[PDB]
């Protein structure tokens, strides 16, 4: 139950921060 | 793969399958990465009894058919007369004019409805199957044990590949070798 | 055993003589040799480029020198490194790259001599920009006339480096030769050391461009960025539902909204920390 | 090339032990070589929703140079 | 797989006519032998040979590749069914047979250690250069 929710949003968090970090990337590549 | 598993065939014949830019014929080790949909209802070691169990589909039926191989036999045939023009009054007072031919010599020709509809309703999603039986991956759990016969399973059947069935109380029978 | 989809590599030093050379000689079509190594069935490598003296002629086989031919490979044998000839080169100044018809009798007498001994045809002139108008060409027989030239098998990487264009292709090309691929053999140890070498200044980074140049400036771009904020006044405070997305597209007049916005205070934010900044280091390094 | 995909297949979901080999591969400048680093981190990590894997692998799919 | 064979052979013969002179023959080669994988159900390499024998120089060896994906899972009648199309007795001056003939035995007996290593051992150590040691 309660576990296994705080493991998927312990994931979840990571995980879109790493797609955050891409396109941080894009936008900044993009003005060169 | 069934148990959470993953294949180890499946995975290196398709990551080699990507290599087909540099080399055609490594295409040929995607054969790897074909399992099968399908469970197997062996009980003994060697027996495969022919059993019936059935489905639980939602509102219908469907998979397998490839049925269409026609070549669209088609035809220009006309192209449609538009002089729209004396001929809208003169194709009516001949419609007139088989108001005292048809109906007053002989006209009795009818036709019935519904026979067509009538077959659609009561509709087998209850389909039985043999022991190699086919079923798609999505429906390993709206499948139906076969609780109908005398020969019930009694491994827990709900995913696909090969189980035992208890063959219960005695006169066992149905071999199938080809 | 018949061809594949093969790919050339060509030396850094190699296309530096080529556009060099080309640029020499401008008008006049210049001639010159091409020195590699044949590494395998369908790679081929080139390192070195001399040229040709100027002959009378043209580009045909009575321009190869052959008392220049092996007296200048007698002396490259004991230095440097001695290797065979691998092809040849010219320059076709008057369009882009394809092979005419003196072109392709000199190539019969290579293609005799070696197993392949692959052209190349370069415009110096129309390499301008930032990119170079270079392609390797390579001649086909008359067994397979009536069949498909350029017996490619089982590879992915031919539809890439060029599609056939047009002024190449209305001439020979397709049922005369085929076109090849050609990559660069960038390496390190020579990278870095041309590029930091080319473009370098040390002493430029922290210099001041002084503020008598530099307060004028500043003066200058307020006036008309005022001008700039009453015309993006006159916008805002217009503010009409007549269709607002129809009303920007018919007072289209490459203008303000938020294109000759910011971008100028931008420059004024950049031009200023760069000047600032100089200025307080110095007065921190020095004493 | 075909050692490329074979260094990959020779390791298949260690999970922590490839990481000296996968930090090899990559760091050095051979493009065929960097390309098999990246066959070798996929077979290593194979369904797993490793952070570390998805933030190396976009990062070099994000600011290296060649195509392949 | 042999008791479930509901492929289609006009959609095949409907892709076929659609082929011009370009390498899509091994394109097509690959094509039937997925749709007929482990099926063993030859019948493009019996209707018709002469559009099977135009492309050439490396489809021969994928053809004789796809004759072992329509037989996968061929235990015994694998090694007879090679035994008759053999890597010396086909012809003797093609290696594309014997290179593409030696990879079929290997998508055939995939995951199944046998004598087969060892036929395929003793191969090796009499063969060619070039096809042979591919599918070798
Ligand atoms: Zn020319």
């Amino acid at each position: 139950d309660l576990y296994s929710r705080y493991k998927k949003l312990q994931q979840e968090l990571e995980f879109l921060e790493v797609q955050e970090e891409y396109i941080k990337d894009e936008q900044k590549n993009l003005k060169k | 793969s069934r148990t959470g598993h993953t294949h180890m065939p499946s995975v290196v014949g398709v990551l080699v399958f990507t290599q087909f830019w540099f080399w055609f014929p490594l295409s040929h080790f995607l054969s790897l990465a074909y399992t099968p949909t399908c469970v197997i209802g062996l009980n003994k070691d060697l027996k495969m009894p022919k059993v019936q169990y059935k489905s639980n589909c939602k509102p219908s039926t469907f998979a397998y058919p490839a049925p269409l191989e026609v070549p669209k036999e088609k035809e220009k045939e006309k192209v449609s007369t538009a002089v729209l023009s004396i001929t809208a009054k003169a194709k009516k007072k001949e419609k007139e004019k088989e108001k005292k031919e048809e109906e007053k010599m002989e006209v009795d020709e009818a036709e019935k409805k519904e026979e067509k509809e009538k077959k659609k309703e009561p509709e087998p999603n209850f389909q039985l199957l043999d022991n190699p039986a086919r079923v798609m991956p999505a429906q390993l759990k709206v499948l139906t044990m076969p609780e109908t016969c005398r020969y019930q399973p009694f491994k827990p059947l709900s995913i696909g590949g090969i189980i035992i069935l208890k063959d219960t109380s005695e006169d066992i029978e149905e071999l199938v070798e080809p | 055993a018949v061809d594949t989809a093969e790919q050339v590599y060509i030396s850094s030093l190699a296309l530096l003589k080529m556009l060099k050379h080309g640029r020499a000689g401008v008008p006049m079509e210049v001639m010159g040799l091409m020195l590699g190594e044949f590494v395998d069935d369908y790679t081929v490598r080139v390192i070195d480029v001399f040229a040709m003296p100027q002959s009378g002629t043209g580009v045909s086989v009575e321009a190869v020198d052959p008392v220049f031919q092996a007296k200048m490979l007698d002396m490259l044998k004991q230095t440097g490194r001695p290797e065979m000839v691998v092809g040849w080169y010219h320059s076709h100044p008057g369009f882009g790259c394809w092979l005419s018809g003196v072109d392709i009798n000199t190539q019969q007498s290579f293609e005799a001599l070696s197993e392949r001994a692959v052209a190349v045809v370069v415009d110096p002139i129309q390499s301008v920009k930032g990119k170079v108008v270079i392609d390797a060409f390579r001649l086909i027989n008359a067994n397979m006339m009536v069949l498909g030239h350029e017996p490619r098998q089982t590879t992915s990487n031919l539809g890439h480096l060029n599609k056939p264009s047009i002024q190449a292709l209305i001439h020979g090309l397709n049922r005369h030769y085929y076109s090849i691929t050609i990559n660069y053999r960038k390496n390190e140890l020579e990278q870095k050391m041309l590029l930091n070498l080319h473009k370098k200044s040390w002493m430029e980074g922290l210099t001041l461009q002084d503020y008598s140049e530099h307060c004028k400036h500043n003066e200058s771009v307020v006036k008309e960025m005022l001008e700039l904020a009453k015309n993006y006044n006159k916008a805002v405070e217009e503010e009409d539902k007549m269709t607002p997305e129809q009303l920007a597209i018919k007072n289209v007049g490459k203008q303000d909204p938020k294109r000759h916005l910011e971008e100028h205070v931008d420059v004024l934010m950049t031009s200023n920390i760069v000047q600032c900044l100089a200025a307080m280091l110095d007065t921190v390094v020095f004493k | 090339r075909g050692l490329a995909v074979g260094i990959a297949l020779v390791m298949y979901g260690r999970m922590e032990e490839a990481d000296a080999l996968i930090e090899s591969l990559c760091r050095d400048k051979d493009p065929i070589l960097r390309r098999s680093g990246m066959y070798t981190v996929a077979m290593a990590y194979c369904g797993s929703g490793n952070n570390k894997a998805i933030r190396r692998l976009l990062h070099v799919a994000v600011s290296d140079v060649n195509d392949d | 797989l042999i008791r479930n064979n509901n492929t289609d052979l006009m959609i095949l013969k409907n892709t076929k006519d659609a082929v011009r002179n370009s390498v899509c023959h091994t394109a097509t080669v690959i094509a039937n032998s997925f749709m007929h994988c482990g099926t063993t159900s030859d019948q493009f390499l019996r209707d018709n040979l002469e559009w099977l024998a135009r492309a050439t120089n490396w489809a021969k060896f994928t053809a004789t590749a796809s004759l072992g994906v329509i037989h996968k899972g061929h235990e015994k009648e694998a090694l007879q069914l090679m035994a008759t199309y053999l890597p010396k007795d086909t012809s003797p001056g093609s290696a594309y047979q014997e290179g593409g003939g030696l990879y079929a035995l290997g998508l055939i007996h995939a995951n199944h250690g046998g004598d087969i290593i060892d036929y395929l051992l003793n191969q090796l150590k009499n063969a060619s250069n070039d096809i042979v040691r591919h599918g070798g």
